[PDB]
């Protein structure tokens, strides 16, 4: 239960609004006990006085008391909800944005330890689960403790044994029953939080792989695995209902005990007199109405085992230290970039062998480099080292003869343009898919780069306002490839890392793209990775990798003459 | 907010409750029995109170009323315990059936219809939206009968004692439904926009998370926080708009409840003093009559305040059902699910006549396609990007609707049984994905109970087995988020291993050797060329030199097949193929 401290500390930004809801939750309860307690005494006192009591019994004061309590009861509860729900969902909105802010610093390797379907559950579903902590844990518990003390102290003036008997039952239920139901529903709450994220992960994975699962006949047995999670989830959901049912049955029996005891004990004597008269109804009707202050008390702690389980999920995500950290010093983006690598080594997390083994190359400013090798030789791993995705072990990378770890992130991203091997089409519009790089580009500039790269088709119909990605138009494989090139051409960085840019493109489009890149990417440092040996005569150096090490190196003419591994690639 | 539409959703919501009709009637009975025991509870309480207060009867004489009063309390707690569990059991059976229906239509819809929403929008439509219909079935449906039966039963016990007290209850009773419907008339539309904002936030989050690398590369950390801030700000405002209608309705209903309890107390207190004397059947107002009309004063309005509370659960269900109904109404790729199935496992013959392939929206992706592909022959799809080559392979897979004629072995594809049709299909798709957990679970996707020899044979053919030593666990290694553990070229060969592990009647290779070098492509294309001869095959590829023995070469441009024939005929005949082959080996 100690895991809730980082989240109870979020009260402090709304301390007034959340404490006002506590005060209104006591005024509402006090007026609620009073309305039934005053009515119970007023009726009995009026009847005892009888007809002869008129002109001598002050009946106007209770008449204003019930009218005042009725308005206070209804208005206080309404304003408590308005002020407590307003503050709770401002805390949940800040905590959701805070949780999302921890994702990008962990993007390459920290997020790989997690599952993409349960990460979604943590930010949108586990954050909403914490509204129990801010709405119905503190206010019911401290609201029900002040009310009982006020009732017990108030009833103590009339009698002591009666007040402590009613108040004793009311505290023996406030202090013993909630922890009993927290312990009973602790295991179910853990499962209920865990199984919801397991189902949301299996459902999104089943929805995202529906093309591969459907044809290979695997949707049926992945839905059976999916349906089973729901059976277990619905079973844990059912157990929480059986405890809620038992909570109401027990709470109704305790209120029965208070009503029976007050009837049996107040009749004997209230305050030391044999005939209590109206005071008998003053205690019976209080015990009959005082137990609506303990209505939300038991459910407050029962659902706590599920809130604590949720709180651990957000705490785990927000307690992750990103592997790569950036200096805060401001620096200016250079116009020319020359990169130097000296014995760069790198082992992927939870691996024994090395993806990169002692890579050393010197790329001068403005030189165009082509990297070649078999699949799995570390070509993309090398290109992600230059992007500071991971920190190389026992290796040093230099941009302009300065360490790449000494660049501000807002300056590192402005000096490197990347075309990844796998392109992502965001759900946003076509304009916002191109405004990732160069957010200040105008609509005329966006349209021009699309015409150059061969995507003039996207300018038809809705065009720039057209919704792409999921929920909209899905581009083909060769149209995603040219949209990634459009993103990097808009970025306009001195150093460009192309990871198989002409992949899945026909000969006509590849010729047009390679012609565009040669003209566009002049006086720009380029590290062009491809498995395609076309247009390599215009690259100053050709790097051939194998198993994380550079095997051969030289110009296109030199490599052919030497008949190295590049020769078997070409022939 | 269309009343005609919201009446269709309520009709659909009520239809799903028939599966739990028996459980919804038991809770209607148990709720009435609770109303019976409440009346019995206060009648004993009033009689005990009057005897002690007025007649000064000693407590040791009143033992029968105390025993019966305790007996009522024990029975009250039992019925409340039963009704709460009976209500839940009805609620989860309807929710399970609703979710089974939605998941059933996602198997049939296929990727082209699942792609119509972000994957985070589907998740919040299957988990959050379906689970928020529970209180409509568990709580609101049984409450309609209890809001009319118990309150009427309450005042039937008051007419005999004091009619003036009952007219206080009946005087305020009609006001509650009038304000229940007036306040919560826009509650169903606010809930619909609330789930709309949740489905955007859920869907916008998972899209950024899946494309989280491209945000890191371009330095979009500050810009995506601001967009999540806007998406989450709308969700907070939609949530509070929904809640303000629930608090206002509950506040108004409590206002009338509280005043009537005050009026009942004031009327009886004044009546005992003689301040006002009416509504007592020309007999002195007894104390037991006042207590009975005072204990039942909150209980008369309880069922009405619960109806107001659950009336906003109905609005929650109506708003949640707006998006499920839309999904369950939109026609799928084929208007009628096919029952016809082709018997033999022999290679099939593909035929198309004026075949148009259209997107789920309605946009045509491939123009009029006229072609034939005899049994066992292999064809090649070649053309520019965006020409429709992969759209044709998606229509053969059954993922897309087609207007014209596309006959498999003389049987229309729209008529084929989709489940039995995919058993005759293997394929390597463009940008292939690995759904299963491990590398072995992925290669064995078609039949997970394949022998060790047949698994080893697929890994050897697809060149997968050469990079297995690098993997820590071997063929049992996980692949992670979007096959993170593997490189693109290594993930490509695992997808190729799937296609070759089971015999098929039509093989649909879509750029099967992408992200492969010169030598690894040649090793893989030996397996794919050998496999292409065992059945009907149709591959999309950009290599043009390596293909010379393929039975026919289709050249697609703007959705139309503009050339056909062998490599020897097409290469020297001019046309688009020669020009598209001209850029190939241009410098060699
Ligand atoms: N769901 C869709 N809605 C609208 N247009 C689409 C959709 N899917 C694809 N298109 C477009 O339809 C055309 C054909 O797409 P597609 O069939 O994938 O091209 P392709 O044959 O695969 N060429 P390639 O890029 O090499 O894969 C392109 O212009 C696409 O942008
Ligand atoms: N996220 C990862 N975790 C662990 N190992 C990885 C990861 N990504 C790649 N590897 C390993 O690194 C090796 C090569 O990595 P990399 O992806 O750089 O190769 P590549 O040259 O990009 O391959 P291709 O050229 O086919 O895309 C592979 O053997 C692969 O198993
Ligand atoms: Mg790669
Ligand atoms: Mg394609």
């Amino acid at each position: 239960m100690r895991a809730l401290l980082p989240y109870l500390a979020l009260y402090k930004r709304h301390k007034w609004m959340l404490s006002l809801g506590i005060v209104l939750a006591i005024v509402t309860l006090l007026a609620s006990i009073g309305l039934l307690t005053l009515s119970g005494w007023f009726l009995s006192a009026s009847a005892v006085a009888g007809v002869a009591g008129l002109y001598s019994f002050n009946y106007m004061l209770p008449a204003a008391g019930v009218r005042g309590a009725a308005i206070t009861r209804t208005a206080g509860r309404y304003f408590e909800r308005l002020v407590s729900h307003d503050a709770t969902f401002r805390v949940l909105q800040h905590l959701r944005i805070y949780t999302f802010s921890k994702l990008l610093p962990l993007s390459p390797a920290g997020l790989a330890r997690y599952r993409q379907g349960e990460l979604l559950n943590r930010v949108v579903a586990d954050v909403d689960t914490l509204d129990h902590l801010y709405l119905r844990v503190i206010s019911p518990l401290v609201g029900a403790f002040v009310v009982i003390m006020v009732v017990t102290i108030g009833l103590s003036f009339l009698d002591f044994t009666l007040a402590f008997t009613l108040g004793g039952i009311m505290l023996l239920t406030l202090f013993l029953m909630p922890p009993l139901f927290y312990r009973a529903g602790k295991s179910t709450g853990q499962n209920l939080t865990h199984l919801r994220g397991q189902y949301r992960q299996q459902l999104t994975a089943w929805l995202q792989g529906q093309a591969e699962l459907t044809i290979f006949g695997a949707s049926d047995r992945y839905r059976t695995q999916l349906e089973n999670t729901e059976i277990q989830w619905l079973e844990a959901q059912r157990r929480q209902s059986e405890l809620t049912a038992l909570s109401q049955a027990i709470m109704l029996l305790i209120g029965a005990l208070a009503v029976i005891l007050m009837l049996w004990m107040a009749s004997g004597g209230v305050g030391g007199n044999a005939q209590p008269g109206a005071l008998i109804a003053l205690f019976v009707f209080c015990a009959l109405a005082a137990f609506e202050a303990l209505a939300p008390v038991t459910g407050a702690f029962q659902h706590l085992g599920q809130v604590i389980a949720s709180a651990v999920r957000i705490s785990d995500l927000t307690d992750q230290k990103p592997e790569v950290t950036f200096p805060d010093t401001q620096t200016r983006v250079a116009d020319r970039v020359s990169l130097t690598l000296r014995d760069v080594q790198f082992t992927y997390p939870e691996q024994s062998q090395q993806a990169l083994k002692g890579i050393s190359l010197q790329v001068n400013a403005g030189e165009h480099i082509a990297i070649l090798g078999r699949t799995g030789c570390g070509k993309s791993t090398l290109l992600q080292q230059l992007t500071r995705a991971w920190d190389p072990q026992q290796g040093e990378i230099l941009l302009n003869d300065s360490p790449i770890a000494s660049l501000n992130e807002a300056a590192l991203r402005q000096t490197i343009s990347v075309v990844p091997q796998r392109v992502h089409l965001f759900s946003a519009t076509l304009r916002d898919n191109l405004l990732l790089a160069s957010p200040g580009s105008s609509d005329e500039a966006l349209s021009e780069i699309l015409r150059r790269v061969g995507l003039e088709k996207l300018l038809e119909d809705a065009g720039l306002n057209s919704w792409l990605g999921e929920g909209g138009r899905q581009l083909s494989g060769g149209e995603l490839r040219r949209l990634a090139i459009a993103r990097a051409l808009l970025h306009d960085a001195p150093l460009v890392l192309l990871d198989q840019p002409t992949e899945g493109l026909d000969a006509t489009t590849e010729s047009q793209i390679l012609e565009l890149l040669a003209e566009m990417m002049r006086e720009k440092t380029v590290l062009m990775v491809t498995h395609r040996l076309r247009g390599l005569s215009r690259f100053q150096q050709i790097i051939v990798m194998d198993n994380g090490q550079i095997i051969e190196q030289g110009t296109h003419a030199e490599l052919l003459a030497r008949q190295g591994r590049y020769y078997q690639f070409k022939q | 907010m269309n009343k005609s539409r919201q009446k269709e959703l309520t009709r659909w919501l009520k239809q799903q409750s028939v599966i739990s009709q028996r459980w919804l009637n038991i809770s209607r009975l148990l709720g009435f029995v609770s109303g019976i025991l409440i009346i019995a509870q206060a009648w004993f309480m009033a009689r005990i109170l009057q005897h002690m207060i007025m007649e000064n009867i000693p407590r040791e004489a009143l033992l029968l009323p105390f025993t019966l009063l305790v007996l009522t309390f024990v029975l009250r707690a039992w019925v409340v315990w039963l009704r709460e569990r009976v209500g839940y059991h009805a609620g989860q059976h309807i929710r399970f059936a609703i979710r089974r229906q939605v998941l059933d239509r996602l198997q049939q819809a296929g990727p082209a219809w699942i792609q119509g929403k972000p994957a985070g929008s589907w998740a919040t439509l299957v988990l959050e939206q379906i689970d928020d219909m529970h209180d409509y079935y568990a709580r609101y449906l049984p409450q309609m009968a209890l809001a009319v039966s118990v309150p009427l039963l309450i005042v039937v016990a008051i007419f005999p004692s004091n009619w003036a007290a009952a007219l206080i209850l009946l005087g305020t009773a009609p006001l509650i439904p009038l304000f229940m419907a007036l306040v919560g008339m826009g509650a169903a539309d606010a809930n619909r926009r609330n789930f709309l904002a949740l489905a955007r936030l859920s869907g916008h989050f998972l899209d950024r998370l899946r494309g989280m690398e491209t945000l890191r590369i371009f330095g979009r950390g500050e810009a995506e926080i601001e967009s999540i801030r806007s998406a989450s700000e709308d969700f907070r405002q939609r949530t509070m708009e929904v809640l303000r209608l629930a608090f206002l309705s509950s506040g108004i209903l409590e206002f009338f409840t509280s005043l009537s309890i005050a009026l009942v107390a004031v009327y009886f207190g004044f009546s005992y003093l003689g301040e006002l004397d009416f509504g007592h059947y020309d007999t002195g107002v007894t104390l037991a009559a006042g207590f009975l009309a005072l204990i039942l004063a909150p209980e008369f309005f309880q069922p009405l305040r619960d109806l107001g509370t659950f009336y906003h659960a109905k609005a929650q269900a109506v708003g949640a059902a707006d998006s499920l109904k839309t999904f369950m109404e939109t026609p799928l790729a084929h208007p009628q699910r096919g029952e016809a199935e082709l018997a033999s496992t022999d290679p099939v013959t593909i035929e198309a006549e004026e075949l148009f392939i259209t997107s789920p929206e309605g946009k045509t992706l491939a123009g009029p396609l006229n072609f034939t592909l005899p049994a066992g022959q292999r064809a090649v799809l070649v053309g520019r990007s965006g020409s429709g080559k992969s759209s044709l392979l998606n229509a053969l897979s059954g993922f897309l609707s087609y207007q014209g004629s596309l006959r498999i072995n003389g049987i229309e594809l729209r008529d084929l049984s989709p489940e039995s049709w995919r058993k005759h299909l293997s394929w390597v798709g463009q940008n292939p994905q690995l759904p299963a957990a491990t590398l072995r679970d992925n290669v064995l996707l078609a039949r997970p109970d394949a022998s060790e020899q047949e698994l080893q044979a697929a890994l050897d053919n697809a060149w997968v087995s050469e990079f297995l030593p690098l993997l820590p666990q071997g063929v049992d290694t996980p692949v992670g988020d979007q096959a993170a553990r593997l490189s693109v070229g290594q993930a490509q060969r695992v997808a190729v291993a799937r296609a070759l592990l089971n015999p098929c009647s039509l093989l649909l290779l879509d750029e099967p050797a992408a992200s492969l070098d010169a030598h690894s492509e040649q090793r893989v294309m030996e397996a794919l060329n050998a496999a292409s001869l065992r059945q009907t095959t149709l591959m999309v590829t950009h290599q043009l030199e390596d293909l010379a023995d393929w039975d026919v070469i289709w050249v697609m441009q703007d959705g139309r097949i503009i050339e056909q024939g062998r490599y020897a005929e097409l290469s020297v005949a001019g046309g688009p193929f020669a020009t598209l082959l001209a850029h190939r080996q241009e410098e060699i």
